[PDB]
């Protein structure tokens, strides 16, 4: 494992600032001194396929404009492209191109690391179980990962036990998970774009975090998966066309107790929102459930009001009126019948689902409200689209 | 004088379906009304019952107005076809009409035995034949001593023992002083029981009077046939001396169409020479008299087999 | 009679709920044999969160968890895999499970009583597990 | 009186109709079944709006099953022309049929809501017997009036037609229009216009349907939720008091009986 | 040659025999009348002639064949009582339907609509037909083809008295051609002028069969002679009473004699020799009175003064 | 052949039924109004059309033929027709051909205007699949109607009055459309999975309305058995109707 000083860097400025010229290199490299090294666009630092290509151990290093290629793939020894030690505090990794079968940016124990503007194309042939993470973050406080471009890695931007950090404006394409969260208390992520992913947003056991403005374009089987998230905030997310591959759920809420789910847009999926029985009584108001073949799946008999402060959600199949000209509807909207939960409770009713007796039983509930099980209704639903800005 | 129709010319739709019939009916007579082309048969039927208003003329039933309630308790109307109330029983149907007409309820048990229906009393009218409903329809017509029956074909769907017994019940009520009107289209058989016929056609009442008068006011041949004559060759000619064509169709079936002006000398021909077996003075019946008065007003004789 | 066989875990075995790789985690891993298709779980608390849903109360399926009285806690073998209804789960320990609260499953109740006093937890049966307890125990583990 | 002597027939002829006794026992076994489901779910404003919906489907059905062949079933049966030659009027053989068929509906709903109350006082423990008697007393003296509306509707379509097979077609048309077409025409007028067709005329269209005036009477004190009502949420915008809603239910009888008498007077 | 040869049938339903030992022979051109009251024999005999039933203890030979051959039923008209055809079909289309089934030519439809007098009401629905208008339609299907046997079960119910007498005028034109028909009626005056031979039958059996001259000769029935003023009622009331005949003492100027018609050959000689015959009416004992005799003869008791 | 000469009557008499033409117009209106609200708002709308034609094609079949045998016995023409050169088989089979081509025309105005409302209001429907999915739809809707036609001949031959035939034809329509599947649903909720899962698909073969939906939703059985089980509901119940009609 050689060092960065073993190359030929031409200094532009004598304040530990270096500039590597155009031309390829070979092998792993190590930064041990606080060097704000830049690179020409022809600086293809291509390792031979083993080891972490650019290991970083010194604080305050502004690595910029490098192009790394073909590092190792041993995920147990964490063969990354940019390994950042716990002593390498406040590192800037700006505008880099990476192509190799392991971790793109592996940091651990770091503070105030900035991973900005990189393009990390992961793999093509590995089975998405050994491709390595795009931007792996392991218990970092202060990080700023902004406007990257991760493609074809394994589980995108993995985050493990990292407390305070922002994920702003990065595009994540053709991965298993878009953004993975594990025990990340008081986190934040803004305006990320996830495309063609087997789960758009994994929210596992991370409390008190802000999920805002994110987009999920044509993901597979899970739009935003939230497991055990408490005191969170889901405001302004655009989840569109979650096709099957699960049957396709734009939001799957599993054991999330308290969180504010407002102003979202769940569009053209098979299930608009799946609410499990353990995750109840959280503020869900102002979303747009348009184009989904089934809006809410709620297999319970407990009532669940879905409108805080008298304002509810926009539903596309809401066949209601508005006499006094406010934004709210006049009749309440129950998204589920009693026969719409017999199909979920007993799957053999799928053979009887086109029968006239089921079409009779849908009308008997609208005429005789004693047989209506208490569902997932919202008093005062919206009449117009509240997310007029999220379609752009 | 039960039914006194005078000057009545019923118009509806400016069609004038009845015109100037003056039909006075006596207090013991049995009148018969027979209608073909003319609608008079039904309009006049209504007119006496009071459920129609006589335009340009007055109808006086039983000396009073035809729609008064005091005379409408004294009428009896057997309509054409009355399937009454199929879920009610026989007694409960007749007790219903006894309560409406004001008759005493003790008459119901002695009218379901007077008419032959006590075996089918307390049985539902849906389990009745057409003859049993005509028996029940008569039972409400005799309800509470009616002084004017008005029967519209009472013997349809009825077995011939009850038909003969119905006219014996009519002949009991004629002697009691109750005028009966037998409006029928079953003209053979009713001519033995009525007193005066009234053939009305195209609205205008063509002929009225007794059966002896309708043969006098209409020259019709009397059909004397003497079945079982001794000699037949001179009996082809011996009646034609005074203009009676002795036409025969069998070994001895000489149906001699006479003229009703030489009835002494043909029977002196019959009884002076030749022995009879069963003489049959066959008068021109009510079927034959009806087609004379009908043809005299508007009707033309139909062809060889063409009705 | 196809529900009688607890199948072994593979490396390419995703959880039924969270969907991530099961054998990259410590702790006992529950699974549910359905006799029409086997679905597996990354933690025992994620299996018990799935079991208490009303789609699966009526579902005739055998539940199988690991026996942590006869296994090392970081890498449990497929091996001995007891029935989950007759187990003795400890709760509230500081051990790091995969998804939910740490519910180490045992079969002999004394080794379950060993880990309860060794970490400050309380042994409890399968029927005492409810969704008021799973959300309470995970908040005491991954909170504050 | 002659009006009672002809009411005694129809009181004893409708009770032998086996199609009546089937669907009036169906009204009894459903009003117990609704009140049992309203007792196991303990709720109160849902078992009132569902019982009033049960008598919306059945009390027009029992009324039109009785009286669709009241006039034309006697005219082609021959027994109407006979009856006018009895000491009667056309006003007595109609009001007598209305009294005779009206006491059947007064008994078919005293059985129905009577056994529904005994499936509440014997089922939900601690219910208010004063509030139970008042609510089910308002159900009894208003489901007769809904029944007497469709009784007087059936005399209109019996005097107008001249064949009993065509009277059953019109009685099926009247049952479909007033029960579950006027509730859907008003819904589709509100859905396609999004409540901006007329913000003040549309609550007055509930008074043009006696099944909707019936639902507005019984859902007065127990309003409860909004989605259980449906298009009856327009009834909160009607400025008429509760006493006028009784009088518009009685006016639906008296206009459609005077129409039934004026049609029968020129039969 | 005989059209209907009912040869000793005995039709039973269960243990009861509803028709016992019926023995008919309808001729080649005769008009026979099946009259029955208590018995269901009349209805069953009608069915046996058709192919509707089977003789449980005999055989019937309709037109020299079995009654259920297709060659028989193409030449066998049958008008049933109280028939009401398909009311949404028209009058011409109903006969055009029935002409296709019997194999009759379609050029006979417009002849028979004209023949029964239905030319004005053709191409109108059967629901807007009267009762007698449907009897003209029901008669017209019986005349389809060239029938050799007609079973007119009550043909003149609800029919006009011109059309009733025209119908029997069509019968005597038909029986001259060789079509032997059968009348089934209950109106006994009216059929009695055209019935060739009556077939009055009781509960089980066949009581009497034969012509009207044979029924009046066998059943001794008194002649109903009514007169009006030959010489005097009281001078003529005495003469038939010593000779053993009933002279009814009516009100005024009317001589009703109920004589026993066996001695009346020489008894009428004195009536001619002392007065004019200018208003008399000798009535033979009618078919109504003959049928009332045969019912009383077997298993019946006369109803009262006026009862039924 | 006289099976056709009596079939031409039932076409001319059935097409003038005012009760039928009201329902067949309402079938064609509701098939357009479902197709209008299923395209602007094709397997998603052919399932809602299958639930529509399960309501009305039993109702159209029972409106035609509830008075086929007992309506002619009350009319008196049934005793007249047997004295013609006609068997009892040719009356029944000729009524079945005549009433069969009526509701074989009632789906050509029903779905002929529904497929017109799909081929001209989707603009990109891929019509090569349309003329095969509606060809399987119009054929299977006639065969559903031909079962209940043969059910109507069974109840017509058994009763003796026209009023009790409509009381049984309403009972057959209630039992075979919306009581047989409600007692399927009822058993499942009480059982709480006690009822065998495999047993329920086979039990749909005892209901011709259920076999109708299974050949419009394409399952342990293949497709070709359900076509031969729907035709077996015709052939058994017509043979049952002929056995009842020979015992009058
Ligand atoms: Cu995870
Ligand atoms: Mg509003
Ligand atoms: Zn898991």
């Amino acid at each position: 494992a050689p060092q960065s000083i073993t190359t030929l860097p031409l200094q532009p400025d004598g304040e530990n600032r270096w500039r590597l010229p155009a031309g390829e290199y070979q092998g792993q490299f190590t930064i041990e001194q606080p060097m704000q090294l830049r690179c020409e666009p022809g600086a293809v630092i291509q390792s031979q396929g083993q080891g972490s290509s650019l290991l970083i151990s010194a604080p305050d290093v502004l690595v910029e404009g490098c192009t790394l290629y073909e590092w190792g793939s041993d995920l147990t020894a964490m063969d990354s492209a940019v390994f950042i030690l716990p002593a390498a505090e406040r590192a800037q990794i700006s505008n880099n191109r990476m192509r190799g079968p392991g971790f793109g940016v592996f940091v651990d124990g770091t503070r105030d690391v900035q991973v900005i503007g990189n393009e990390i194309d992961g793999d093509a042939g590995v089975r998405s179980q050994d491709r390595g993470n795009g931007i792996h973050l392991f218990a970092v406080s202060g990080a700023r990962v902004l406007h990257n471009h991760v493609r074809n890695a394994r589980d995108g931007i993995y985050i493990d036990t990292s407390n305070g950090n922002h994920l702003e404006g990065n595009v994540i394409e053709d991965v298993r998970y878009g953004v993975h969260y594990m025990f990340a208390n008081e986190n934040s992520l803004i305006d990320n774009v996830t495309r063609r992913t087997r789960t758009g947003y994994a929210l596992m056991q991370s409390r008190k975090l802000t999920v805002t403005g994110n987009r999920s374009e044509q993901d597979q089987n899970y739009g935003i998966l939230m497991n055990y998230i408490t005191y969170s905030t889901i405001t302004g997310n655009f989840v569109s066309d979650v096709q099957r591959g699960g049957e396709g759920k734009a939001l799957f809420i599993y054991n999330s107790l308290f969180n504010t789910i407002e102003n979202n847009h769940f569009e053209k999926s098979s299930l608009g929102i799946h609410l499990t029985a353990g995750s109840e009584d959280n503020r869900i108001s102002g979303n747009a459930f348009v184009g989904n073949q089934q809006q809410v799946k709620y297999v319970a008999s407990r009532t669940q009001e879905w409108s805080v402060d008298g304002r509810g959600n926009y539903w596309s199949d809401y066949l209601g009126w508005d006499r006094n000209n406010d934004g709210l509807g006049d009749i309440a909207y129950e998204p589920n019948d009693n026969v719409d939960r017999l199909l979920w409770l007993y799957p053999q009713v799928r053979l009887l689902m086109n029968s006239p007796s089921i079409e009779v039983l849908r009308w008997v509930q609208r005429a005789f409200p004693v047989i209506k099980s208490p569902g997932v209704q919202d008093s005062h639903p919206l009449m117009k689209l509240p997310t007029e800005k999220l379609l752009t | 004088n039960a039914v006194e129709i005078q000057g009545v010319s019923q118009r509806y739709g400016s069609m004038t379906v009845l015109h100037d019939l003056n039909l006075n009916l006596g207090e013991g007579e049995v009148l018969g009304l027979f209608g073909h082309n003319g609608a008079g048969k039904t309009t006049s039927m209504k007119l006496i019952l009071g459920l129609l208003s006589p335009s340009e003329g007055q109808v006086k039933v039983l000396g009073r107005a035809p729609n008064d309630p005091q005379v409408r308790r004294q009428l009896g109307y057997l309509p054409e076809n009355v399937t009454f109330y199929p879920q009610l029983s026989g007694r409960e149907t007749l007790r219903h009409f006894a309560r409406l007409k004001g008759a005493a309820l003790t008459q119901v048990d002695e009218l379901l035995e007077q008419v032959g229906l006590a075996h089918a009393a307390d049985r539902r009218v849906k389990t009745y034949s057409k003859g049993m409903r005509q028996r029940l329809g008569l039972a409400q017509a005799l309800l509470g001593e009616p002084r004017l029956l008005l029967l519209d074909e009472p013997t349809v769907g009825l077995d011939p023992i009850a038909t003969q017994d119905l006219y014996l019940l009519i002949d009991r009520l004629r002697q009691r002083g109750t005028s009966i009107i037998l409006c029928s289209h079953v003209l053979p058989g009713v001519e033995a029981h009525i007193n005066r016929a009234a053939i009305l056609a195209k609205g205008c009442l063509q002929a009225v009077g007794s059966l002896s008068q309708l043969r006098a006011e209409a020259g019709l041949p009397v059909r004397i046939r003497a079945s079982g004559i001794s000699e037949r060759d001179s009996w082809l000619q011996r009646w034609t001396d005074a203009g009676h064509s002795a036409r025969g169709l069998s070994e001895s079936s000489i149906e001699v169409v006479a003229v009703n002006g030489h009835k002494l000398v043909l029977l002196r021909q019959l009884l002076g020479e030749g022995e009879p077996e069963d003489i049959e003075i066959h008068q021109p019946s009510l079927e034959d008299l009806y087609r004379y008065y009908m043809e005299r007003a508007g009707d033309v004789r139909a062809q060889e087999g063409r009705l | 009679q196809q529900s009688l066989e607890p199948v072994a875990f593979h490396d390419s075995d995703e959880c039924h709920v969270c969907g991530m790789i099961i054998t990259d985690f410590p702790g006992p891993k529950g699974q549910a044999v359905e006799k029409r298709g086997v679905k597996k779980f990354c933690s025992t608390a994620e299996m018990l969160g799935w079991w208490l849903q009303p789609e699966n109360r009526l579902l005739d399926a055998k539940l199988y968890v690991h026996d942590m009285g006869r296994s090392v806690w970081e890498k449990p073998d497929d091996g001995h895999l007891i029935d989950a209804t007759s187990a003795y789960y400890v709760v509230g320990t500081s051990l790091k499970g995969a998804m939910g609260a740490s519910l180490a499953s045992f079969a002999e109740e004394q080794d379950a009583k060993a880990l309860a006093g060794m970490h400050g937890g309380r042994v409890l049966r399968f029927e005492e597990i409810d969704q008021a307890l799973l959300q309470e125990a995970a908040s005491m583990q991954h909170g504050g | 009186n002659q009006v009672w002597n002809i009411a005694r027939k129809e009181l004893s002829d409708g009770l032998r109709n086996r199609w009546l006794l089937a669907i009036s026992l169906l009204f009894a076994v459903l009003a117990v079944g609704i009140a049992w489901l309203g007792a196991a779910a303990s709720s109160i404003p849902a078992t009132i709006a569902s019982l009033a919906s049960l008598a919306t489907f059945l009390m027009p059905l029992i009324a039109l099953l009785l009286a669709y062949d009241a006039i034309v079933g006697e005219d082609e049966g021959g027994t109407l022309m006979l009856l006018l030659t009895y000491p009667l009027g056309r006003g007595q053989i109609l009001l007598g049929k209305f009294v005779g068929h009206g006491l059947i509906l007064a008994l078919a709903v005293l059985i129905g809501f009577g056994c529904a109350a005994l499936a509440i006082a014997l089922l939900v423990e601690g219910v208010e017997l004063g509030m139970l008697f008042w609510a089910f007393g308002r159900f009894m003296i208003s489901s007769t009036l809904l029944g007497w509306v469709f009784l007087a509707f059936a005399y209109v379509l019996s005097g107008k037609v001249n064949e009993k097979s065509s009277a059953a077609g019109l009685a099926l048309g009247v049952w479909f229009l007033f029960v579950l077409v006027f509730d859907l025409v008003l819904l589709a007028l509100l859905v396609l216009s999004e409540g901006k067709f007329n913000p003040e005329l549309l609550p007055w269209l509930l008074l043009l349907n006696p099944t909707d005036i019936y639902r507005l009477i019984n859902l007065s004190g127990f309003e409860g939720s909004g989605s259980a009502m449906g298009v009856l949420s327009l009834g909160a915008d009607l400025p008429v008091p509760a006493a006028v809603l009784w009088l518009c239910l009685l006016a639906w009888i008296g206009v459609s009986l005077l129409l039934a008498y004026a049609i029968f007077r020129r039969r």
